[PDB]
RNA sequence: AAGGUUCCUAAACAACAUUACUUGGAUUAGGGUGAAUCGAUCCUAAAUUACAGAUGGAAAUCCUUAAGAAAAGGAUUGAAAGGGAAUAAGAUUAAUAGUUCUUAAUCAAGAGAAUGGUAACAUAUCAUGAACUUUAAAAUGGAGUGUGAAAAUCUACGGAAGAGUUCUCUUUUCUUCUUAACAAAAGUAAAUUCCACUGAAAUGAAUCAAUCAGAGAAGUGGAAUUUAUUGGCUUUGUAAGAAAUUCAAUGAAUUGUGGUAUUUUUGCAGUCUUCAUAAAAAUUAAAGGGAACUUUUGCUCGUACUAAUAACCGCAACAGGUCUCCAAGAAGCAAAAUCUUUAGUUAAAUAGAAUAACGCAGGUAAGGGAAGUCGGCAACAUAGCUCUGUAAGUUAGCAAGAAAGAGUAGCUCUGGUGAUUAUCGAAUCAGAACUUUAAAGGUUAGGGGAAUCCGACUGUUUAAUAAAAACAUAGCAUUCUGAUAAAUCUAAAAGGUUCAUUACAGAAUGUGAUUUCUGCCCAGUGCUCUG
RNA sequence: GAUUCACGCAGUGUUAACGUGCAAAUUACUUGUCAUAUUUGAGUAUAGGGGCGAAAGACUCAUCGAACUAUCUAGUAGCUGG
């Protein structure tokens, strides 16, 4: 697994056709947008809730979004 | 307190056979293969260690960068600096001193 | 101690079954088998030993091949 | 382990061992050196002693010549009023 | 033991499987004397050697 | 600390008298800091039975198996070079 | 009876040499027209232990002159050798230490250890530690050198035989007192099977021909002749004289 | 390793476990052993065996790279403890799981003629590199000291949840508070080796010890490597969604920071010791030289169970024997004896009653103290630690824990031994009052002395009546041998051992440390001779 | 190749226990020893007038002053029993 550490290349990252499947967990003051690719497994630890909202919708309607919470799927 | 077992087949404590003891989640204590020391490469003239390249196994220097396996000098990498100094004025000083002689 | 208590470390075999003969007389070590004579082509046989023959003979199997060949 | 330490049974009738084997001889002397050589260490970095003076203790030290720390830097406030005359 | 040869572990499992008692229904043949199996054997009574 | 058993005061008391004393003047040589012919320090330290390591600047001389240079070892040194010399002249 | 610890010592059961961290076979290079005509340069690359011997053996690496590469050697060191020494071995090198020479080079009184018995047989005679043969003389009519061994003995020699010039390193070695039996049992660890040896006065008569009888002693003189039996040859085989010399 | 179905479940109890059994490792019938990552497979060690050749009446023996038109240089086998490409955490089953499921990775084989730094040296594959050659790794004894790091135990501050005691008290006692393989670089260490500036004497630098310097110390600034995967520790992705502890009847709560403490593990640094110098190849990388991100596959074999006071070997559920890994508290110098926590068990050739003799095992005793007896056999007695003191003899090292004498408890105090600029932390030593049943002794725990004989010493031996005064041993000494030899195996042999050797060596012997001394005898029997 | 404690190992004494035993050589206490001439596992080597032996005629599968197995062999016996 690995970290991706800013903007730049998680957006850049989303809009490529690599990417298999997107989890986002909610913790109680950040939220990790653990993209999964062919290979690893991306997470971008973001803390502003509005940037993740912008995160929210750069996701592709093509692959499978899965909303995690305080109770597992 | 908690007493490990091998989980491999092998039973004695040979020096392929060293573990190490690490926690785990929820108090349990498992068991991990570590692997051995190994020495670094040496100077063809003086037996000494080199500097840049990393003590690792022969096979691992192949998963290495081709910059990390080096040393970017004339006989990088099987003679130390002062192996190598040495060489040039021998190589140089020689052929002035046989110039004149001859 | 000859008796009981040096008999507890017998656990390194030296005879395993043979491949010719199917007795369990193959020795390890030596590398032949004592009962029919392995790598040697011969079948070991000694006329000493006239019941080890009896034991073990032509007649004493199937006979896949010659039963039929004696017959005709 | 609470009255151990204000001595309430740290008599002589409680020991079973020997006295280099409850406080063995070498790790107080490798203690004793190591208090005392980073004094030295520090007075000379400060400024107070300089390197031929700091060699001569260094050495009385080594000879075990100073019992503890207190009677090093008396030694010291000693020599040094010696040196300005 | 943990680790046996291929060969050596199917003549083990050949060994179980004469291990068996007579069926039932042989039993009841007409002038039928095999009424028990005597080349029988167990792991503590006898070791089979090999 | 002794006052005459110096380096065989190891050998306690069980090897008798001649051999400890006898001893004792090989294991002095054989542990010993000779003065290195070619760095000229007294720096060559013994390694083996008959190779002499000169620790100041990494230099392996063969010599006596407990001296540096024997007795006999150094006048052949002298021999051949009184032997080499006159041969070229004459 | 029974066959005596000299007779089960020929069949090498147990007997045989425990040469397994031996470096090699120490000896010359072979013969070849750089050498008889020429001078080769040897480097000593370093100084080496071989088990089993009190002389160091030195790892020589000459170049070879026919082909491309090197060709590495294994030289017994004479005293006074060092590492990053030039070593010259040809017919026409200088008379130093350790340059290796033909014998009917030398003048007469040179020193020469490692002396070959036969031109191209690599070293035989004066190759223990310590140890030096002297040449005595020369005789060109027929081109050979009378030398001294260390046993005293002289022996003649054909003047081609090679000699590296000097004496053998590791010297006094013996001068040392072993002084206990375990410093004399880890010296036979790269030897042979003989060390704790078992009187035959102290045996059983089927074992020795000395085994006694209600008192330990001989009973027949020990000095016996040459042609007797293997097995029966025990004690001083053909003594010219026996006992202490005075 | 050995055993082989003993493993799990159901039914069942004629036999077997020195009574009985509803129990069973026993009867019958079903079920169970999942691998690209663990091993075998691959490579070599001590060693082993083939074609041709040599030897041999014969069986067959010898050579293993030498004899060969054989194999660029030499054939086969040889290690489940040596070398080795790559995997972890959680969960599941009546049993299998580094093997299955979820999640997360890794390896191999493919498929789609460059810069920077003064220098040490450095750049998410990059930045060409054939023949031939070399270097290095794989690859290596042991002892003792110091130290970095992790885990366990102990402990400091602040807590969250639950459990135990409570008529006598205790802000009390206990449990849980965790995290992998593989990767990232907020912050930050110890050690070692190098580079650049300057050139040390009034010599310095430093360690517990050492050790180092004008072929260059100390100082300042840098570089590289080791430290259980990347980069050693904290931290981060993996990852809380797992797990542990609680609450409610599937849903909810929490998971800070330290330590100048003890042990274990793993590395580093130098020091010491050898008449000991403490493996090979597969396989891999570099140099000298200049010729010209995705996706596919990963085959075969072992995997159940005991590993023992019931699964192995001893005729058996035999007090015998059998190689290893993990390791809590009290107490002490101690992995000693004794007691307890996690874990296992209460059954392991049957019990009840009575409390005779003679017994096996364990004890005690008045007065005397070896008078018993072949003989202090057996038993009793001294025993830890601190201080004082310690003879003759002697190889000057030892004798020596010689012998002998004093102290030791409990409680309340005081002082000494350090780090940072008053706080903080360690068990250790010394001293003073007061009290008592006057103190190592529950357990562990030397009897001492004066002489004589033998063996020099540590060591080894008659498995099953002899453990020594015997054997060995270092020391002394004797004999032969120049290597095509001496010894010496084979029926024979370009055959074999010492010999991968070479007189400071090989072979054959007697005496048995050190000190002192080895006397006279060559007639006899051996050996030898240049007669 | 110093003195000793411990894990282990041995077998000095009781000539203790047992002696139709737990055991075809074991048990308990006492004693010694407890890393360098140390203990031990696996593989490999040495085989019967042979091997191995720090030497006791000891060890060589409960067998050794010449192993076990089979052939000569129903060996011979002036000797004992029927």
């Amino acid at each position: 697994p690995k970290q991706v550490q800013e903007f730049k290349q998680i957006l850049k990252l989303l809009k490529s056709g690599s990417i298999r499947a997107v989890r986002v967990k909610t913790n109680g003051e950040n939220t990790k947008f653990k993209v999964r690719c062919a290979k690893y497994l991306y997470t971008y630890i973001c803390a502003d809730k509005a940037k993740a909202e912008e995160l929210k919708k750069a996701i592709p309607k093509d692959i499978h979004v899965v909303e995690i919470a305080k109770k597992a799927p | 307190a908690v007493r490990v077992t091998y989980v491999r087949k092998h039973s004695y404590n040979t020096k392929s056979n060293g573990i190490r003891i690490v926690k785990t989640a929820g108090g349990n204590m498992t068991v991990q293969h570590r692997q051995k020391i190994s020495n670094g490469v040496r100077c063809g003239d003086c037996g000494c260690v080199l500097a840049g390249i990393r003590h690792i196994r022969p096979h691992q220097y192949g998963w290495l960068g081709k910059s990390k396996r080096t040393v970017t000098r004339a006989y990088g990498g099987v003679k130390c600096h002062k192996c190598v100094q040495k060489k040039i004025l021998r190589a140089f000083l020689i052929n002035e001193h046989n110039l004149i002689k001859l | 101690t000859k008796g009981t208590s040096c008999r507890g470390t017998r656990h390194n075999k030296t005879h395993i079954l043979c491949k010719r003969c199917g007795k369990r007389s193959w020795h390890l070590q030596k590398q032949r088998c004592a009962s029919c004579g392995y790598p040697d082509a011969k079948m070991r046989q000694y006329a000493w030993g006239y019941k080890a023959l009896r034991r073990r003979t032509q007649g004493t199997g199937r006979m896949r091949h010659l039963k039929i060949a004696l017959k005709r | 382990k609470q009255a151990k330490i204000l001595g309430r049974h740290t008599g002589h009738g409680k020991r079973k061992g020997t006295k280099n084997a409850r406080t063995p001889q070498k790790t107080l002397w490798i203690i004793r050196m190591r208090v005392l050589r980073r004094l030295l260490l520090k007075y000379r970095t400060t400024g107070k002693i300089d390197k031929h003076m700091y060699h001569d203790f260094y050495l009385k030290v080594k000879g075990n010549q100073y019992k503890n720390k207190k009677a090093l830097m008396e030694s010291i406030f000693k020599a040094l009023e010696e040196k300005k005359l | 033991t943990g680790h046996k040869g291929f060969s050596y572990k199917l003549k083990l499992g050949k060994k179980i499987h004469q291990n068996r008692g007579v069926p039932q229904w042989f039993r009841m043949k007409t002038g039928n004397t095999i009424n028990y199996n005597f080349k029988r054997r167990h792991w503590n009574r006898r070791k089979m050697g090999m | 600390r002794t006052k005459k058993v110096g380096i065989v005061g190891k050998y306690g008391t069980r090897y008798g008298a001649s051999l400890r004393k006898v001893i004792k003047k090989i294991e002095i040589a054989q542990h010993s800091k000779y003065v290195c012919p070619f760095c000229c320090k007294e720096a060559v330290r013994r390694t083996a039975c008959g190779i002499w390591e000169c620790k100041g600047c990494k230099k392996q001389i063969a010599g006596g198996a407990y001296t540096l240079s024997t007795i006999s070892g150094a006048t052949v040194r002298s021999t051949v070079r009184r032997l080499r010399d006159a041969k070229n002249s004459q | 009876g029974r066959r005596t610890l000299s007779q089960r010592k020929g069949r090498g059961s147990i007997f045989k040499s425990r040469s397994h961290h031996k470096l090699g076979v120490a000896q010359h290079r072979a013969i070849d027209f750089f050498e008889r005509h020429s001078t080769v340069r040897g480097l000593v690359k370093s100084i080496e232990h071989d088990p089993g011997r009190g002389a160091p053996l030195a790892r020589v690496v000459f170049r070879n002159p026919r082909q491309y590469g090197l060709d590495k050697e294994l030289f017994i060191c004479a005293e006074g050798l060092y590492s990053g020494q030039y070593i010259y071995c040809g017919s026409k090198a200088s008379l130093h230490i350790g340059n290796v020479l033909p014998i009917g080079q030398c003048p007469e009184g040179t020193v020469v250890c490692n002396v070959e018995s036969k031109p191209g047989d690599r070293g035989i005679i004066a190759r223990a530690s310590g140890n030096y043969a002297t040449v005595i003389s020369h005789n060109a009519d027929n081109e050979t050198t009378r030398i001294r061994l260390p046993s005293g003995a002289k022996k003649t020699l054909k003047s081609n035989c090679r000699a590296m010039v000097g004496i053998i390193a590791g010297g006094g070695r013996t001068e040392k007192p072993i002084l206990k039996a375990g410093v004399a049992y880890r010296m036979y660890k790269a030897k042979r099977t003989t060390w704790p040896r078992v009187r035959g006065v102290a045996m059983n008569p089927v074992d020795h021909p000395h085994g006694g009888g209600n008192h330990q002693h001989v009973g027949h003189p020990t000095t016996l002749k040459r042609s007797s039996p293997p097995g029966q040859k025990a004690g001083k085989v053909a003594a010219r004289r026996t006992g202490l010399i005075r």
